[PDB]
């Protein structure tokens, strides 16, 4: 749905070792099968392929099985002008079996909504519209928050995409906080735990799972979206959660049949040794502590942790080569108590 | 009606191609070049050696001394008397071979633009020809420089065939191979003639052997005939088909032309099948078709060619490497023939001399007793 980024974007991806999966500018829906559209698209594909085919970061081109666009026009361009890269004609509880039973090895995670940082709300909303509740009614959004939910045409209605925010907060924390700052932290915490769970769930299911690309790191406009950082650079709570589960060597906990499985995932070509410690936040009881060997380019099971009582949150402290890395795991079933969850994150000392 | 030949002595003016190639007569005459006598059909290198301007490229390293001329232009020019054309008749200017990218002018009017040295080129000059002396001008540009009008795909670069050969329709071996030298050359390397066609004329006579029975000396032959036929001539012209061999007429069939395109099937008796060497005789029959006026008896056109009653089928292997190269056998007239023969490479780097070597070269295969020959791409 986006334009083709210019040369400098690929230069930074080349410099910082970030592989690029490039879609052709095609949106949701089927397109024309006639000569005029094919010729206009062939001219575009040939131009963009010759311009970008020299960047090492670029690794793939991407475009019912009779679509001339994806199965002919775009494929012929790649066949003649870039035979070195593959071409792929591809055209509310986060622990629901809808997510946890995805059969795809390479997943495009849908992402979870999250209210931006308060500074962004006061910058893109009118002073009277900073508070989301119209006339103070908990359940209703004003006309401005509905606009920042992407209402393409000014059709006055109530509900829709904006309900995705309060629904997620209600599933995890029971009720929707009336206070604005209590709502921002709650909605950001839901997005933070949900997105962290997806990355940990796919890293922990290797070698069958081969990749995960989530929606998304940054917004292109001051909006209420499922991105983890806004247009003005405001990193949401999810950004920091994802950062700790994106490490080259990450110790994480996955749900198991009769408890939890402590594991370590290696996204490098080198082996590593370390020591991991698992403790409960509130009680401080050490659940597990021992040495692990993280073999290269694979995930390794460390130990099966016994099931804990009720709700709570665990602390995963692991040291590799004299560097202390940290992670956590929220155990129990929702709804959780927002003040109690805030106490767990505070006592843990990983985030703020 | 007639075929006047334009072969013979022409005027050849050559000069280095400028940044903007010369496409017009004015620019060709304005360019500073050398004018020498030329022979058609011919190659420009032959005309310059006749003028004492280039050494014999067949001797020593003289072949490399033709390198600068790959970026030259070649201006053929001659006059010709116009044949007599009556109402409805068409005057066609026929080129057997233009090498390669040329603009053809007749009396200062562009009648065509050529860009393929391997096929014939025919232009209708009926409306541009004048009574008396006419002028014919052909301005050829550099074939090598023509390649830079294209952007090659990745797979077109680095192959054994020259990159200059990829985007143009020329013989790839002319750019250099391991068996044939690099000699791009240029010129009118085949016949140039003037053809007069009646309003009633044969467009194509396609002979097809449907079936053959060599034992019973029978064959079913089809004639796919396409003609140009004015509607005033519908039902007034007849097609006269004639099959003969060694002067003896085998069949004479007549049919009224009620359409411009018809299919004629002939069930023949006492006819021998065409066989490759060793497997029998290469029996050929003269197949002639003429469009004749039913009333006046005027013969409007006649197409004659020697055909052979033969069927070919390629039986592909389905067990020992099915689909891999070489896993097939030719089935001629129902029999599995064993093919033994040679590959056909260019007869001459200057291809206008090809026709002068065909007789000797084919006779080599006859002495060798080749029943097959593959004409190399």
């Amino acid at each position: 749905g986006n334009v083709y980024e210019d040369t400098h974007f690929f230069e930074l991806c080349d410099k910082y070792g970030i592989m690029v999966w490039q879609d052709f500018a095609m949106g949701c829906g089927n397109y024309s099968q006639r000569d005029n559209f094919a010729a206009a698209l062939e001219k575009e594909a040939i131009s963009v392929v010759v311009k970008l085919r020299n960047h090492p970061s670029l690794i793939l081109w991407s475009g019912p099985n009779n679509d001339r666009v994806s199965r002919q026009v775009l494929s012929r361009v790649i066949y003649e002008f870039d035979p070195t890269r593959p071409y792929l004609p591809s055209s509310g509880y986060y622990k629901d079996p809808f997510y946890t039973e995805n059969p795809s090895q390479f997943v495009s995670q849908i992402g979870y909504h999250g209210c931006p940082n308060r500074e962004t709300l006061e910058r893109m909303f009118s002073p009277d519209s900073v508070n989301p509740w119209q006339n103070g009614v908990v359940g209703m959004w004003n006309d401005e928050w509905q606009t920042k939910a992407n209402r393409i045409y000014d059709d006055k209605f109530q509900g829709g995409r904006n309900d995705l925010m309060t629904n997620q907060v209600r599933i995890i924390f029971g009720e929707v906080p009336a206070d604005l700052d209590d709502f921002i932290f709650a909605s950001q915490s839901v997005q933070a735990e949900a997105m962290k769970f997806f990355v940990e769930l796919w890293r922990g299911r290797r070698p069958y799972r081969t990749g995960i690309i989530w929606w998304n790191i940054r917004d292109g406009w001051p909006l209420l979206s499922d991105a983890i950082s806004d247009y003005w650079g405001g990193k949401k709570q999810a950004f920091y959660y994802m950062q700790n589960v994106h490490h080259d060597v990450c110790c994480l906990i996955n749900p198991a049949a009769n408890g939890y499985m402590l594991k370590v995932d290696n996204n490098t070509l080198k082996d590593f040794e370390g020591v991991v410690e698992v403790k409960d936040v509130a009680s401080g009881k050490q659940v597990f502590k021992g040495k692990f060997v993280s073999k290269a380019n694979q995930m390794s099971e460390i130990a099966t942790l016994p099931m804990q009582k009720g709700q709570g949150m665990l602390v995963i402290s692991y040291r590799i080569e004299g560097n202390e890395y940290f992670n956590h795991y929220l155990y129990g079933e929702p709804p959780y108590k927002l003040d109690q969850y805030r106490k767990w994150v505070k006592k843990c000392g990983i985030y703020e | 009606v007639s075929e006047q030949s334009l072969n013979g002595r022409w005027t050849l003016k050559f000069f280095p191609q400028p940044a903007v190639p010369v496409m017009t007569i004015e620019g060709a005459e304005a360019a500073n070049g050398i004018v020498v006598d030329a022979v058609v059909p011919g190659n420009v290198e032959i005309d310059m050696e006749a003028a004492g301007l280039v050494e014999d490229p067949m001797v020593g390293n003289n072949i490399y001394k033709l390198r600068p001329y790959e970026g030259y232009q070649w201006y053929y020019s001659r006059t010709f008397a116009a044949p007599v054309v009556t109402e409805g008749q068409r005057l066609v200017l026929h080129f057997g071979g233009i090498d390669t990218f040329a603009e053809v002018y007749v009396n200062g009017i562009k009648v065509g633009s050529a860009d393929n040295m391997l096929i014939e080129h025919d232009y209708d000059i009926t409306s541009v020809v004048k009574e008396g002396e006419n002028r014919l001008d052909v301005i050829i540009r550099s074939s090598v420089m023509e390649a830079q009008n294209h952007f090659l795909g990745t797979l077109s670069i680095g192959n054994f065939s020259n990159e200059e050969s990829a985007p143009v329709r020329r013989a790839p071996s002319t750019y250099g191979w391991d068996i044939m030298p690099r000699l791009v050359s240029a010129g009118l390397w085949r016949d140039v003639t003037l053809r007069v066609e009646n309003p009633v004329t044969i467009v194509d006579a396609n002979w097809v052997t449907l079936s053959v029975n060599p034992k019973a000396r029978e064959a079913s032959e089809s004639l796919y005939l396409q003609t140009r036929l004015p509607f005033e001539m519908h039902d007034k012209v007849k097609a006269v088909i004639t099959i003969s061999r060694d002067g003896r007429q085998i069949l004479r069939k007549e049919a009224l032309m009620r359409k411009f395109a018809n299919l004629f099937t002939l069930n023949l008796s006492g006819v021998d099948a065409w066989w490759p060497r060793g497997y029998g005789e290469p029996a050929l029959y003269t197949a002639e078709v003429s469009l004749v006026d039913v009333t006046s008896g005027k013969i409007y056109d006649t197409k004659t060619s020697k055909i052979g009653f033969r069927t070919v089928k390629l039986e592909l292997d389905e067990v020992n490497l099915p689909g891999q190269p070489g896993q097939f056998q030719f089935i001629i007239n129902g029999e599995p023939v064993f093919a033994k023969g040679t590959n056909w490479v260019p007869l001459d780097a200057l291809h206008s001399r090809d026709a002068s070597h065909v007789e000797e070269a084919v006779q080599l295969m006859v002495e060798m007793n080749c029943n097959i020959v593959r004409c190399w791409g």
